[PDB]
């Protein structure tokens, strides 16, 4: 709840102290203004109203000091709101790149996007729209209770002790309201969950001629659930109604107590009237706090999202670095284990890749093939075991050395709004034009530039020319080739309709002059025909390991996979 | 615009009664302040204790009456809403059972969930919480104003001085930032899109780095600087605007306006008491009107969406597997054709293939053959009968289809395979499954064919695709509308799906949505759609000999 203290930067900490002191002063001035209605209204309703001038002067002196203090607190509130907005947004932006890729669940990604986007204008005026009214309304009843001690000790003690009862009633009302809203949402979701299934699977039901029995079943289920839900409705006071009832009861009860003291002769009639007015002033802030229920709930949700983003599991760091020679590193796996959850993706996979020798990772286990590349690249650490690069563990590797160690061709191109040369240059902006041209040639991007009107300067991606899959994959391959990483990782998820993209991948694998070890996750014959060795990953473990010809001669699972893929390449509908 | 009000047409009288009851309840909640004023009136008059006791009894009775009225109104209103929402959900269930299948694909799953589960809850909140709260927020300040004017008009006028100052300051603020108010939603949407892009490009930032982080950071800094420049100069106006409507300011104004009047004898001292009781928090009540009416708009948006979906056009039933597309044309929206006067004759036992570049509308025509949408012009006939005249139960035993994103009904695997014919014996289910190259994996499951499938299951995409192909094989439709994207949707298991499709396509009028040319060369009839219309028709060799549009696609591959 109180996550806000860590959000404000250390620069504004003195301003936070000033804001807190001035908020306390504002509450005290408001309480003195409320309590000053005792002598003021006592004299006003007496036989000499002219005596009310002195207490009116004191009230209007407490006011204008209230205005000065509230102006200062509001100014500090706007200042702190802007500072918190800037600081939290920048800290959240800095945190995310260092977050492990395992944390980026679709729900986690949704919450992060909401935190970055929806929290723009809220935090600007959070402290001025929520914290100041909430603190003032929370401390004013207790401030009036304390200030009433000077008027009279037992009255002040009773007023201060009654604040706990009213806050308990307010908390109970909020609890009941939240429970009722949650139950209403859950019941509605339960009622409609049948229809969501009926709409999701509508093609299957319609094509199978089952739409009418399925609709009848869903309708009967809805009717039964509606009958059961309507039977259980019974008399219940809502939370808000209960709190309003509590406030009215407290007001009338304490007014009746004042009347009882008046008729018994302990208080004068003007004193009783003034006490009733101060009673209304004392019960007013609770209505203000109840009014801030939805805004407070929204701000609590936003702060929870920001805390969840900031509390993401950061990856570790290390001091050691790879050799600057840039030669091909030899990659080793030993007792490596990894799992997305209940299912195991890797179960003690262990292998060693010779330096500069291509390695092909194939098999039905789609997750495991990409997981091996992710572990090599360091995006996801292994649950058990070690990942090595020339006697250097990736977990202990320098983040800069890790960034400069591995180049990746992701399944998606991962482009952005900008020129094609800008997209390709991001792999290594410091490269000279000749190296960029060589990367474009090896990635077969020159053909795309011939196709495109304005050449490499053409705007691609989110604007300009909307490149297809076979073109954006070539752009990504150009990105990977341009970067002079000692290690290249290739993950083929290309649309099967492309023609020159396979040639580009083959050129990147074979025609690259850079002597770098290459690991490729491929499904197509041409890419893995050039691989020096192949790893057959199935059921989260390596089943076969060897050269192409050796595996084919052995006739193991890889031979069957080769036959299946070769047959799949020559597929034609309406023929053997 | 009228759709939202038209959905809530049957609830006009219950909602009016709810508004009246809420007005009465709100006026009852303000009763104890009037009773306290009268208590002061008869205390200063030296009334006997019996009269004060009777007044206290009246106040307690009114408190109890208000509580009981509120509880009864909430119970009755929740009951009425429960009946109406049940009727609405029945109507939605019936509607989704008759909208065209292509309506769902355009919207997607998220839009359907938003329609059925979120908007139907916003409608519940509209009926049972938003309208009564808005009625209370409109009745309370009006009743307070009337009562304070009745008490005294001289002190009631000065209450409008802070209100007039608030309105003047708000008006000055709003005109001074006319363009920025319109720009702010646009900039918020831009920053949301950029945040999504920054989150999506995380692997490139991690491996390559560079401008991928700076592109987001610079624009985030620009957005924050825009907000600061927008709202910083209004600190001077906004602090004063907040101070004006503060309760302490109202109390000071009321007392400085009343004490001179009371001292000079121009007003009875009791007549000031309503202003001290009710008048201080009047400004906060005025500001609460906007939040009260916000709920009505937020609910009316959901009502408008639900009615707009309920007003969607349905499928119209007017009046060996040969399909005759006769001058067929189709437009997604009025005035934007996608298919323009195409003619075809899918003869029996001929695997017709539909090929073209991206965005050529081949998928749209293939979908129209299965009646995912009704053809705007012309007619599609199966076995000489227009598809419009065929009911769904009779059409889909003539024109089966296996398109991308196959869907599994929740239940056992024997149910999913036997969805078209539940009465089929288990031997027939296994024969269909073995024909679809999915018998091995189904036997690999722990429970076998009794394993429960659904939204989430151990089967991958390429395996549930073969389960759906097994379902289509067991249905045994004469005509088939095949999509070739199912072949390479799962590259891991491409061969098995290709074998399943080969066994499915056996003596059936197939309409393949071609994506790879090399899988089409054996087809009986090729159809080249360049842009929403046929250009070349004939066998593969004939099109190669022609050397027209098809030759470029073949050379590209
Ligand atoms: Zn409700």
């Amino acid at each position: 709840i109180r996550t806000l203290l860590r959000l404000v930067p250390a620069e504004k900490r003195g301003a936070v102290a000033g804001y807190a002191v001035l908020t306390l002063l504002s509450v005290l001035l408001r309480a003195v203004g409320a309590v000053l209605l005792i002598p003021l209204l006592a004299a006003l309703f007496s036989d000499t109203p002219s005596d009310a001038w002195l207490w009116l002067g004191w009230l209007t002196a407490v006011t204008l000091a209230g205005w000065v203090t509230d102006t200062n607190t509001a100014r500090l509130g706007f200042d702190l709101g802007f500072a918190v907005l800037s600081r939290t947004q920048h800290d959240m932006a800095d945190r995310l790149p260092n977050v492990a890729m395992s944390w980026f669940t679709p729900d986690n990604t949704a919450t992060a996007r909401q935190a970055i986007a929806a929290t723009g204008p809220e935090l600007a005026g959070l402290v001025v729209n929520l914290l100041t009214p909430l603190i003032g309304a929370a401390l004013l009843p207790a401030a009036i209770g304390v200030a009433l001690l000077f008027v009279s000790v037992p009255l002040g003690l009773a007023a201060l002790a009654g604040v706990a009862v009213l806050f308990g009633a307010l908390a109970l009302s909020g609890r009941l309201s939240r429970a009722a809203d949650k139950v209403a949402g859950e019941t509605n979701s339960a009622f409609t969950e049948r229809i969501i299934e009926f709409a999701r699977t509508q093609q299957a039901l319609r094509a199978a001629r089952r739409v009418e029995p399925a609709r009848s079943q869903v309708g009967s289920a809805l009717a039964a659930q509606h009958g059961a839900g309507l039977r259980l409705l019974t008399m219940q006071i809502p939370g808000q109604v209960l709190f309003s009832l509590a406030g009215q009861v407290a007001l009338i009860g304490f007014a009746g107590m004042a009347v009882w003291l008046t008729v018994r002769g302990q208080l004068g009639v003007p004193e009783a009237i003034a006490l009733i007015v101060v009673l209304v002033r004392y019960l007013e802030p609770f209505a203000a706090i109840a009014d801030l229920a939805p805004a407070l709930e929204t701000t609590r949700a936003t702060l929870n999202r920001i805390q969840a983003v900031l509390d993401a599991p950061t990856l570790p760091a290390g001091r050691r670095r790879l050799d600057r020679t840039g030669a091909a590193p030899s990659i080793e796996f030993d007792d490596v284990r990894f799992s997305y959850g209940d299912e195991v993706v890797l179960d003690g996979v262990s292998f060693t890749l010779r330096p500069g020798n291509t390695t092909a990772i194939v098999g039905p286990s789609g997750s495991g093939k990409t997981t091996i590349l992710s572990l090599i690249a360091g995006l996801q650490q292994p649950a058990s075991g070690r990942v090595l690069l020339d006697g250097v563990d990736v977990t202990t590797l320098d983040p800069e050395a890790r960034r400069a160690a591995v180049s990746v061709v992701f399944q998606h191109p991962y482009l952005f709004d900008g020129t094609l040369r800008d997209n390709v240059l991001v792999g290594d902006p410091e490269a000279d034009p000749d190296d960029v041209t060589a990367a474009m040639r090896l990635a077969r991007v020159d053909e795309l530039l011939d196709r495109l009107p304005d050449g490499d300067a053409t705007v691609v991606g989110e604007g300009g020319t909307a490149l297809s899959g076979g073109e954006r994959q070539r752009v990504s391959i150009a990105r990977a080739l341009l970067k002079p990483a000692p290690v290249l990782l290739v993950d083929e998820a290309t649309s099967a309709l492309d023609n020159a993209n396979e040639a580009a991948v083959v050129d990147a694998l074979t025609a690259d002059p850079r002597p770098r070890t290459r690991v490729i996750v491929a499904h197509r014959l041409a890419s893995i025909r050039h691989a020096d060795r192949v790893l057959f990953v199935e059921a989260g473990r390596v089943v076969e390991d060897g050269a192409i010809d050796e595996l084919l001669a052995a006739g193991g699972r890889f031979a069957q996979f080769w036959a299946q893929q070769q047959a799949a390449s020559e597929w034609a509908i309406g023929s053997t | 615009a009228e759709a939202g009000s038209r959905l809530l047409a049957p609830l006009k009288k219950p909602l009016i009664v709810s508004g009246v009851l809420q007005a009465l309840i709100t006026l009852i909640e303000l009763a104890p302040f009037v009773l306290l004023v009268e208590l002061a009136r008869l205390l200063l008059g030296g009334a006997e204790a019996e009269r004060l006791w009777t007044l206290g009894l009246t106040a307690v009775s009114l408190i109890g009456l208000g509580a009981v009225l509120a509880a009864a109104m909430t119970l009755w209103l929740h009951r009425v809403d429960a009946r109406f929402a049940h009727e609405l959900r029945g109507r939605l269930l019936t509607k989704l059972s008759r909208l065209p299948l292509g309506w769902f694909t355009r919207r997607g799953s998220a839009s359907t969930k938003q329609l059925v589960q979120d908007d139907t809850l916003a409608l519940h909140y509209l009926i049972t919480h938003a309208i009564p709260d808005a009625v209370a927020a409109v009745v309370a300040p009006v009743a307070v104003l009337v009562y304070l004017f009745v008490a005294d008009w001289r002190v009631a006028l000065v209450l409008f001085i802070p209100v007039l100052v608030y309105l003047v300051l708000m008006s000055v603020m709003t005109i001074q930032s006319g363009s920025k108010i319109a720009q702010a939603p646009r900039w918020a949407e831009r920053m949301g899109g950029e945040a999504g892009a920054f989150l999506e490009g995380q692997p490139v930032i991690r491996i390559f780095g560079g401008a991928a982080a700076s592109r987001f950071r610079r624009r985030l800094d620009d957005y924050i600087d825009f907000l600061v420049s927008w709202q910083r100069p209004f600190v001077g106006k906004k602090t004063l605007m907040d101070l004006v409507t503060r309760p302490a300011t109202f109390l000071w104004i009321i007392l400085v306006a009343g004490v001179p009047l009371v001292v000079t004898g121009r007003m009875d001292p009791v007549n000031l008491l309503p202003f001290l009781l009710l008048g201080t928090t009047f400004g906060a009540r005025l500001l609460g009107i906007g939040y009260g009416l916000s709920g009505i708009q937020t609910g009316m948006l959901a009502a408008r969406r639900i009615q707009t979906v309920l007003d969607e056009p349905e499928l119209v039933v007017r009046d060996p597997g040969t399909v005759e597309l006769d001058r067929v044309s189709f437009e997604y929206r009025p005035g934007v054709p996608v298919i323009r006067d195409v003619t075809l004759t899918l003869r029996p036992g001929t695997v017709t293939a539909l090929v073209g570049p991206s965005g050529s509308g081949k998928s749209t025509l293939a979908a129209l053959v299965a009646r995912f949408h009704d053809v705007t012009q012309g007619a599609i006939r199966v076995d000489g009968r227009d598809i419009r005249t065929l009911t769904a139960d009779e059409l889909y035993r003539r024109v089966g289809f296996v398109l991308q994103d196959a869907q599994l009904v929740h239940g056992s695997v024997a149910e999913n395979i036997a969805l078209a014919e539940p009465d089929a014996g288990l031997e027939r289910i296994r024969t269909a499954a073995r024909d679809a190259q999915i018998h091995d994996r189904i036997t690999r499951m722990p429970d076998g064919y009794d394993s429960v499938l659904g939204a989430g299951s151990a089967l991958s995409g390429g395996e549930r695709q073969r389960v759906t192909i097994a379902r289509a094989i067991l249905a045994d439709t004469p005509v088939l509308v095949l999509d070739e994207a199912t072949a390479f949707a799962d590259p891991e298991s491409e061969y098995l799906v290709q074998q399943a499709i080969n066994r499915l396509t056996r003596d059936r009028t197939v309409l393949v949505i071609a994506h790879r040319l090399h899988t089409i060369t054996h087809a009986d009839q090729i159809v080249v759609l360049d842009d929403g219309r046929i250009v070349e028709v004939g066998t593969h060799d004939e099109l190669l000999a022609a050397g027209g549009r098809y030759r470029g696609l073949w050379d590209s591959g």
